[PDB]
């Protein structure tokens, strides 16, 4: 028998569903969403990190003119400075007074930190929704993990589960995302080869293993100080270091619907948006015929204690006359009241104790124990 | 020192196994029984597995001109030249080692692997196998360029 | 160091205690030992060493 | 062959010769056909030495992909649109046609 | 000076653009799209390949009853057959005439071929457009590789290039794609755990290294033949082998706009769709002042030979009166006519010869040599 119901997409809330197969004793199933995962498909555009300005020893050509050559290196800078006369501890480095030149050269590459400290630029598209559902089935808790697309059939203890499709196709992730360790950011990052100096992407590497990198750091070599061997330069500071302090709060803190954001893989967890349809194909063996189930008569209900709150603040004592010993399903016939117990054991002229939750100050509700209904009158306090 | 003489065939042996057609449609306990025919190679090459061991003698020594098969209770030596593979017509054997044969076969509906023993008695095993390898590229050619 | 198992002991896969000619000495025991290490990552190191025969009564 | 009754799920494993591997296959390229022209039309005189696959598509919004295995001597009349026509004859690189 | 123009998104067509900075001699730039790459972001759902039916030696329990146990293996099948009496070459395998059982067992796993022969199921989303542009700049050919998003600035020889955004956001790739070697297919492939027997996905592996696989091959074990040791079975043939022959033509052959399809990485190359805006920030040094150049007067144009075709079928002789010797840029002021020459040398009362291309039978066009325009009247033949 296929039982179809719809629950709100809210994690940590147990929901009671009444399964009524004609000619078979009613069945109460408790369902609770443990987790709802929205995992987008990622396509790595590039990685970014702190850059390194590689500056070798300057070529001080004594009594001659040095020559700069075009080297295919990122942000390659070369300048030959005339009229230099550098000094070392023991005096002048060059024999000549005039006609000495200093060739200053520099290039940009990934820092040694790039393997450890880096941000990844991803193109995020069409997320696959997944759900972990706890079902109180036959007095035992069963866990069902299925894609919430309304197609993925998952069978646990002969019961076939079809979860979804989700009423909302909403995602906290935009088309372009940036990932740093355990933090995800919605960012319209610059494309590869379009990075600006002192900003996110000043250095761009397609993969973390990539030998060739893109660099735009505004590296400009300056004339060295009088009688000094050094390579002075002007450059825009690390864009990655700048982004690390300018990024703001990550998606885990800014995302609507109380989204939890996790990495490895990048996913949105427990986004409380819309509802979730549930289809359960309950097997023949799980059901008990009305004749095979106990028959209840002379039912009365008393409420000795009630508090109208979000939890089970109500207590109800139900007296009954059962035809035989057996298990009976407990269910509230009024939508404004919900019962904690799904199933209780009955035997002759005895009484049962149930826990109920309501928001009403004056709660008048019907309780169906097996196939018989009983009216409960409750005065609930704030 | 013979420290590089690792020979797995000292532990293994050729065997007799069920074959549905040992010739004339009758089943037998075959010394050349077909185990599995692999055709994952897009070039059309077939990787055939049999119950006998090619290139190995009864004393476990490697000899490409020889073949070892199970003769009743004990393994016996046979010639490699007598080994044949056929579908609708004879196949071109490209490689042989132990239980494995590499063959280039024409279009067929069955696959037969056989040999001739010491007593000049022919033994063969026929299995239904649809062989019609797909075209590599956009031209259906016969010989390799 | 890659480790293999023999009854109640652990040993280096490439160095079983039966060496040299493990199979020639005890064929049943060697195969039983190999079967016990089928799931071990160093199985092929054990197979190589157990099925290699370089006896003492030999020049080379 | 039946399993040994005495021992349980006892098994060993051995490496096998001839593993499957990715390689390169050399294929012949069918001889270039005799090509004649007309108003928004291309005429090819195909002379295949063996079954040769002929495929064509428009290089616009509606490609209308068509294919046929050419077994012997066949004259093919193809319409060349303003967007252009791409024709692939066997293992040869695709021919491209545009109206003047 | 920023020069902005728009060219059709067509590869292999050289386009001439006239740069006219006020008070500076005209500049003619030749631009040609070498390649336009549309690379989508891929997210691997699973891989598929030929399956392997693992069948060990059957357990023939002589004088006893064998027992099947539930093993967590893909497509695990187990059946115990009673009343068996198998024979080997030397007679009956069992001592007992009756009460012998054969336990037949089988499971499905990836074939040895799965590392070499496999198809990958990818979720393809928001493609990044890239363009390779050849620019005839200062008598030399320069190559500019940039993302066609209208943001990625690429500087070559001090000239800043901004390519795009593309007028068309069209892609030959759908949301779900299948990749086999050098071929890409648009396929709404079954999700993981939803594969059908004898069809694409009968066996599904999340990654090629994955130990556990999904299998739905309809594997059913049969009763062995009288006195025969074997494991007969019925199973739907390889879905991957079936797809390999049923896939049809790949995207390289079916895609509109003459798309070329490449793999490693999966990309659409040279899709002739829409137009492409080009922004070139030409540096100050590249320009020559009108005074530094020559002033042209008394201009006349004669067309002695013309054929309207795709190539330069037209010949034009332009007479002039130049104030001084120097280099002048040659450009067509009519978009229906294009000139082969970008720059020619002028001197006093002389004449110049140019090559032009047009589709018009009656071509009336203006030619700008330096800062002066001349009208050309041409009767072009088929």
């Amino acid at each position: 028998y296929e039982h179809v119901t719809v629950i709100p997409n809210t994690v940590g809330v147990p929901y009671k569903t009444l399964v009524n197969r004609p000619g078979y004793s009613p069945m109460v199933l408790e369902m609770e969403l443990l987790s709802v995962t929205l995992e987008p498909t990622l396509s790595l555009d590039y990685i970014t990190c702190e850059y390194k300005t590689v500056i070798p020893s300057p070529y001080v050509k004594c009594c001659g003119t040095a020559e700069c050559k075009d080297k295919n290196l990122p942000d390659y800078s070369c300048k030959v400075f005339t009229g230099v006369y550098p000094f070392m501890w023991g005096g002048a480095y060059c024999f000549c007074d005039a006609e000495n030149t200093q060739l200053s050269e520099a290039h940009v590459e990934k820092s040694e930190s790039c393997k450890t400290e880096f941000a990844s630029a991803y193109r995020a598209h069409t997320a696959s929704a997944s759900a972990k559902l706890r079902v109180l089935y036959q007095g035992n808790n069963i866990t069902v993990t299925a894609y919430a697309n309304g197609d993925h059939a998952v069978t646990v203890k002969d019961a076939k589960f079809i979860v979804g499709p989700m009423s909302s196709a909403w995602t906290p992730f935009d088309n372009k995302i940036v990932v740093y360790k355990g933090d995800v950011y919605n960012m319209d990052y610059p494309p590869f080869g379009a990075g600006r100096p002192g900003q996110f992407g000043d250095i761009q590497s397609r993969t973390p293993e990539s030998k060739d990198v893109y660099a735009n750091t505004q590296l400009v070599l300056q004339r060295p100080a009088a009688g000094t061997v050094h390579v002075p330069y002007s450059q825009a500071p690390s864009g990655f270091k700048y982004w690390l302090k300018e990024r703001g709060a990550s998606l885990q803190h800014t995302a609507p619907f109380g989204c939890q954001i996790a990495t490895n893989p990048v996913r949105a967890v427990n986004c409380a948006v819309g509802n979730m349809p549930i289809s359960i194909d309950i097997p023949e063996a799980a059901f008990t015929r009305v004749v095979d189930a106990p028959s209840l008569t002379d039912m009365s209900c008393e409420v000795p204690a009630c508090t109208h709150s979000s939890d089970f603040g109500g207590v109800a004592i139900i007296k009954y006359a059962a035809s035989k010993k057996g298990k009976c399903a407990v269910h509230s016939m009024t939508n404004a009241v919900t019962i904690r117990e799904a199933e209780i054991e009955v035997e002759g002229n005895s009484q049962l104790q149930i826990s109920f939750s309501t928001a009403l100050a004056s709660a008048e509700f019907r309780v169906q124990v097996c196939s018989t209904q009983v009216h409960c009158a409750a005065e609930c306090h704030p | 020192s013979t420290k590089d003489n690792f020979n797995v065939y000292k532990a293994t042996r050729p065997y007799l196994a069920h074959c549905p057609d040992c010739g004339e449609g009758h089943s037998c306990h075959s010394p050349v029984a077909l185990e599995r025919i692999r055709n994952e190679a897009t070039d059309g090459t077939l990787k055939i597995q049999v119950s006998l061991q090619i290139g190995i003698k009864t004393d476990d020594s490697h000899d490409w001109t020889k073949l070892r098969y199970m003769d009743n209770h004990m393994p016996a030596d046979a010639e490699r030249a007598g080994l044949f593979v056929r579908t609708s017509a004879p196949c071109t054997i490209t490689g042989t080692m132990g239980h494995f044969i590499l063959a280039r076969c024409p279009k067929g509906e069955t696959l037969t692997v056989g040999f001739t023993d010491s007593r000049k008695i022919s033994h063969s095993c026929t299995h239904p196998f649809h062989h019609d390898p797909p075209v590599i590229g956009r031209e259906k050619f016969h010989s390799r360029p | 160091p890659v480790m293999c198992l023999l009854a109640n002991t652990t040993f280096p896969c490439s160095q079983p205690p039966c060496t040299p000619c493990c199979y020639e000495k005890e064929p049943e025991e060697t195969l039983r030992m190999l079967e016990d290490n089928v799931m071990r990552p160093g199985y092929y190191q054990l197979l190589q060493a157990s099925l290699t025969c370089s006896p003492h009564r030999q020049r080379e | 062959v039946p399993r040994n009754a005495e021992l349980g799920d006892r098994k060993g494993k051995i490496h096998i010769p001839f593993p499957l591997a990715n390689v390169t296959c050399r294929v012949p390229k069918a001889r270039n056909p005799t090509v004649t022209y007309g108003k928004n039309q291309v005429i090819m005189l195909l002379y295949p030495d063996h079954p040769t696959l002929l495929s064509y598509r428009n290089m616009g919004e509606e490609p209308n992909y068509q294919e046929e295995w050419v077994m012997h001597k066949k004259e093919v009349v193809l319409t060349v649109p303003t967007e252009g026509l791409e024709v692939t004859w066997g293992n040869n690189e695709p021919y491209k046609y545009w109206p003047q």
